[PDB]
């Protein structure tokens, strides 16, 4: 599984693709088009979760320890 | 990825044509009118003339396959595979 940088990058790209689809749907009304509730919820999920069976438990423990990174916190 | 490599070598951003398309639509719509088919044609012609020339993929293939046999085989395979993909 990918590290948090790559996860946030992937989610940003997916949200941008969805935004482009909405933009072409609202092509009639550029400069007036607003974001759909779907994109709003997507970005809310991204900001709430900013990227971050013994193997899965150890991976979860590592991810919990990963949040201590000050650079990740500032970003 | 081919298109992005061509843009990086040229130094331009790959999402520029989309931005140009929406900027032109906003400019026309700001004049209180909807874009006609001719406006879309003019936008595509502008993108082709300025940002994305017709020959990007060809120039990439010419660089990538300098051997004539390799170029021919690649192009023929590409043609038939695209025929099947478009059919599907």
């Amino acid at each position: 599984r990918e590290n948090w940088h790559e996860e946030v990058l992937r989610q940003l790209q997916q949200g941008l693709a969805k935004c482009y689809s909405v933009a072409f749907e609202k092509s009639g009304a550029v400069s007036d088009a607003k974001i759909t509730p779907h994109t709003l919820n997507f970005v809310k999920k991204l900001v709430s979760t900013f990227g971050v069976s013994a193997a899965s438990e150890s991976l979860a423990r590592r991810a919990q320890a990963t949040a201590q990174d000050p650079v990740f916190q500032k970003l | 990825e081919i298109y992005k490599q061509r843009c990086a070598k040229k130094g331009i951003e790959h999402d520029n044509p989309i931005s140009r398309y929406y900027d032109r639509l906003a400019t026309v719509q700001a004049r209180g009118t909807q874009a006609s088919h001719q406006v879309l044609r003019d936008i595509l012609k502008e993108v082709q003339s300025n940002m994305v020339p017709r020959s990007m993929l060809k120039e990439w293939a010419l660089h990538t396959f300098p051997n004539a046999t390799d170029y021919w085989t690649f192009r023929k395979m590409f043609t038939i595979q695209l025929a099947l993909i478009g059919f599907a």
